């Protein structure tokens, strides 16, 4: 019983873009799925209402005529199209189950319109108490996994227009990135 | 519709935390309550007025009625500080999900932990790319302002300073990282650079060398 955002990444301003939402563990058909986004530290707020497995949508005013929901009962699957993308729209969307029982949330991806080209994390690696530096990205959707062979990250800063990350372990770096998973090693 | 909450709300902790959110007639629909930590989902802790989840502390109750739903936090803890926020359902308006500004709860009197600070150089790496980006790290203090002072070696610095604002972590203490953009030319012609994180009128020594 889960449910799978995915679908978001960068765009240009006044572009489209597919959301997705990837159900399971339920009857998909039987109950209304919601659309709620998140502007970043800002509040909550309810996108678009699709209901049932029946045809009743409602809309947020913001996307009125621009966000078009849709959903598929036999792939079990809910799909948020988005058109005319504005900076008022870059937020985390969440598609959530409106039933019965208690409301189940999956997930969320980020969604970011940006006025600079999309580009890739570069690793360069950090000695002294060892890390990893990754910078010149965008968006901001870094993380890290200190996987080696023989734990908490920092929050990313503006620099020249694009963001910059790095982290720390206790006493080989691995980061995921849309554009490019990267890898570096510390001696 | 309109669901009003209070901006901000803190409390002693130990002390109970009440969240209120209103509405015309609000005790005749229902009432949810997430709770967002910051950098985490919104989890949902009280759903349909009064009822809790699995897994959700008895402490966390709700109450809905006339024109005011409260979400009552008893025995307050740090780990409970995060932002709240009201949200109605009423399969009748053509909003169906209504959701609150929020209210972000604020545990005072927390105890303060000195700041962990860890400079690092630039790459070898990096200097071969024309780059010299000096990282000042800081992790595990309470409260969460700090101002890092950069200095390059008994001089200060003030262009290339760019400094992170604080992020919470798991233990509600706050991390915050500070990078010196600098060239080449000025890492190997001074000797020593240092990164002096001023917190609570309270410096931490950080320096690196130039030789290796």
């Amino acid at each position: 019983v889960q449910l799978v955002e995915s679908g978001g990444g960068l765009v240009q301003p006044g572009g489209s873009l597919r959301l997705s939402c990837a159900a399971s563990g339920f009857t998909f058909s039987d109950y209304n799925m919601n659309w709620v986004r998140q502007a970043p530290g800002k509040g909550l707020q309810w996108v678009s209402y699709i209901s049932d497995s029946a045809s009743t949508i409602y809309y947020a005013d913001s996307v009125k005529g621009r966000f078009t929901i849709s959903r598929d009962n036999a792939k079990n699957s809910l799909y948020l199209q988005m058109n005319s993308l504005r900076d008022e729209d870059t937020a985390m969307y969440y598609c959530a189950r409106d039933g019965v029982g208690a409301p189940l949330w999956g997930q969320g991806t980020t969604v970011t319109v940006s006025s600079g080209s999309a580009s890739a994390p570069t690793l360069f690696p950090l000695v002294s108490l060892v890390g990893c530096l990754a910078q010149d990205f965008l968006p901001d959707s870094i993380t890290f996994s200190w996987k080696y062979k023989n734990t908490r990250g920092f929050p990313s800063v503006l620099r020249g227009g694009k963001y910059a990350a790095t982290s720390q372990v206790l006493l080989v770096c691995k980061v995921q990135h849309p554009n490019g998973n990267k890898e570096k090693n510390v001696p | 519709y309109v669901l009003t909450q209070p901006p901000s709300v803190s409390v002693a902790p130990g002390k109970t935390a009440r969240i209120s959110c209103g509405g015309n007639n609000i005790g005749s629909k229902s009432v949810h309550w997430y709770q967002q930590k910051p950098g985490q989902a919104p989890v949902l802790v009280i759903y349909y007025d009064t009822d809790r989840p699995s897994g959700i502390p008895e402490r966390f109750s709700g109450s809905n009625s006339g024109n005011t739903a409260t979400l009552t936090i008893s025995r307050v803890e740090a780990g409970d500080e995060a932002g709240y926020y009201c949200q109605v359902w009423d399969s009748s308006s053509d909003h169906p999900w209504v959701f609150g500004g929020g209210t972000k709860l604020t545990v005072l009197r927390q105890p303060k932990a000195a700041p962990s600070v860890t400079l690092f150089p630039p790459s070898s790496e990096e200097l071969q790319a024309n780059k010299a980006t000096l990282v000042c790290l800081i992790s595990d203090f309470y409260p969460g302002a700090v101002t890092v002072a950069w200095k390059a070696d008994s001089s200060p610095v003030k262009a290339g300073v760019e400094t992170t604002t604080p992020s919470k972590q798991s233990n509600n203490k706050y991390a915050a990282s500070s990078y010196l953009s600098l060239t080449p030319e000025q890492w190997k012609s001074h000797r020593s650079y240092s990164c002096q994180v001023t917190h609570e009128g309270s410096t931490v020594e950080k320096t690196v060398a130039p030789t290796e």
